[PDB]
């Protein structure tokens, strides 16, 4: 159904499908820290659901 | 190949040339035996540093090292390398 | 260019703009301060932090890269020329027109001269490009002008140039605008760029046949002002830069496809 | 070349172009994948001799007319039988 950290859709987001994250957690660090990654920040920091199993 | 285009460059440029075969057939790396610690030059690139040589005319890769010690001309045929299995 | 080299306005509020980018300045000889981020950007920090050298980025007016039009040269090469400007960086092909006064390095980026299409040409040979005078008018190639290929198709098909007068001179955007439009079906231009462009597209566009047809097979080059002992150093270290994958890497942080 | 054809070894790295023609060439035999560097060939020379300059010039000048594409094809066209 999906892969990895590896498909252009992740490489370059796309519109169709979001990625999001649990807001302020050891991830949004992780994700904060990384060079390369950064560009992918800039999509969680866009729309990360501030929550927990509700998400 | 080489020797077509040999003769193309050399209908420009006023040229007499003498062709002659490599030595001993291998390419050529840097070489250091024991109590000789300079990787002295062995193949067609020792033998164009010596001075029986006066320019190279093959396939020859432009690799790092190389061009440490010769100066070079713009490539002619870009490539890469591939694996070869019976099938 | 558009995949090579990005200009960006700057900060929100700050000024110093956003990390892994760097200060610009346009001028226009308001000096408003820009940031510029890419493939070459990245390349060129590289080089600095290897060489232990110091650098400023100042862009041009005078037309996009510039041609020897009434003998007096404008642009990138005609600023290196007039020693206003001692290096030259991003999308700048090589060819025997600009060799003569100044120098190059080795090539980093394989390019090429390909022919982009919709979803019937087979090289410059064919009967379509050789001689447009038949039934249906195969109209309006883009072929930017006053770029890097109008010398090119000065002396490969002499008969194609007085065809050519008309066609889509806008940009590159422009050319992919009147494709989907369907007012042309025929495009001509760098493999590299248009490779890049065709990877990512709603659906995807079909370049021709690929890179095995590549007319005029070069490389993308650094220009510079000649007889500079620099030259050499950088020399040696772009061939180590192909040594440890770092092209492969800063290609795949920068190139991609959602097709191709 | 033999070696290998001849089953003593397996599989033979080498340069793209020389395998890509041998390959259409004999018989049988074909490569899988795609290269993994990438670079070309030229003419080398002893430093500071203007042969290499001139040189230099006119493999460019030979590359815009496409003398070199036409000879490519000449010599490797009549393959893939
Ligand atoms: C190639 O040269 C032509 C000729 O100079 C450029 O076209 C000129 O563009 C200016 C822009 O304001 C006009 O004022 C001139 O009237 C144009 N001249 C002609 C003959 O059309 C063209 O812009 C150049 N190409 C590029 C990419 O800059
Ligand atoms: C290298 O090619 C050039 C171009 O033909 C020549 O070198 C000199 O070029 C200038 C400018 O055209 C002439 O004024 C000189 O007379 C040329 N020198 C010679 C010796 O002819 C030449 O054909 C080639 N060789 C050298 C050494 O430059």
């Amino acid at each position: 159904r999906i892969t990895g950290i590896n498909d252009p859709r992740l490489r370059n987001p796309s519109d169709k499908f979001i990625y999001a994250t649990v807001k302020q957690s050891s991830v949004d660090i992780y994700f904060r820290r990384q060079v390369e990654l950064s560009t992918m920040y800039r999509h969680m920091e866009k729309h990360n659901y501030e929550s927990a199993a509700e998400a | 190949f080489c020797i077509d285009l040999l003769i193309k460059l050399a209908r420009t440029m006023n040229f007499t040339y003498e062709v002659h075969l490599v030595a001993d057939g291998k390419f050529g790396t840097q070489e250091r035996v024991n109590n000789s610690n300079k990787k002295e030059w062995n193949g067609m690139m020792g033998e164009l540093l010596s001075g029986q040589a006066d320019m190279i005319v093959a396939p020859l890769t432009i690799n790092n090292e190389r061009a440490q010690y010769i100066e070079f001309s713009k490539p002619f045929k870009y490539q890469g390398l591939t694996i070869l299995v019976k099938k | 260019e558009r995949p090579f080299v990005i200009v960006e306005s700057p900060d929100p509020g700050t000024g110093g703009c956003v990390p892994n980018t760097v200060p610009c300045r346009r001028q226009s000889n308001p000096y408003t301060k820009l940031c510029c981020k890419g493939f070459c950007i990245d390349i060129l920090k590289k080089l600095a932090r290897v060489v232990k050298f110091s650098y400023d980025l100042y862009l041009v007016t005078n037309g996009k890269h510039g041609k020897r039009v009434r003998g007096v040269w404008n642009g990138m090469i005609g600023e290196v020329y007039y020693k206003r400007a001692d290096m030259a960086i991003g999308s700048l092909t090589i060819n025997e027109e600009r060799s003569e006064i100044v120098d190059f390095s080795v090539p980093f980026v394989e390019t090429g001269i390909s022919v982009m299409v919709a979803r019937t040409v087979s090289g410059l040979s064919d009967k379509k490009f050789q001689r447009p005078q038949d039934q249906y008018p195969p109209f309006r190639f883009g072929t930017v002008p006053n770029g890097s290929t109008e010398r090119n198709i000065r002396s490969n098909y002499r008969d194609m140039h007085t065809h050519m007068v008309k066609f889509n001179q806008r940009s590159v955007e422009d050319a992919l605008t009147s494709l989907k439009m369907g007012k042309l079906d025929a495009f001509i231009y760098d493999a590299a760029v248009l490779n890049y462009m065709a990877g990512k597209d709603e659906g995807c566009k079909l370049v021709t046949i690929g890179s095995g047809k590549v007319f005029a097979t070069t490389g993308y080059g650094i220009a510079m002002q000649k007889d500079s002992h620099w030259k050499r150093a950088i020399d040696l270290a772009l061939l180590q830069f192909l040594g440890d994958g770092e092209t492969q890497k800063l290609e795949t942080v920068w190139l991609s496809g959602i097709c191709q | 070349i033999q070696a290998v054809r001849d089953n003593k070894l397996h599989a033979f790295i080498w340069d793209s172009a020389v395998l890509e023609f041998e390959a259409s060439q004999k018989c049988d035999l074909v490569t899988t994948g795609e290269l993994f560097f990438r670079s070309g060939f030229g003419i080398g020379m002893r430093k500071d001799s203007p042969w290499k300059q001139n040189v230099s010039l006119s493999i460019l000048k030979s590359h815009e007319n496409g003398f070199m594409e036409d000879l490519d094809k000449t010599w490797v066209r009549y393959q893939e039988c």
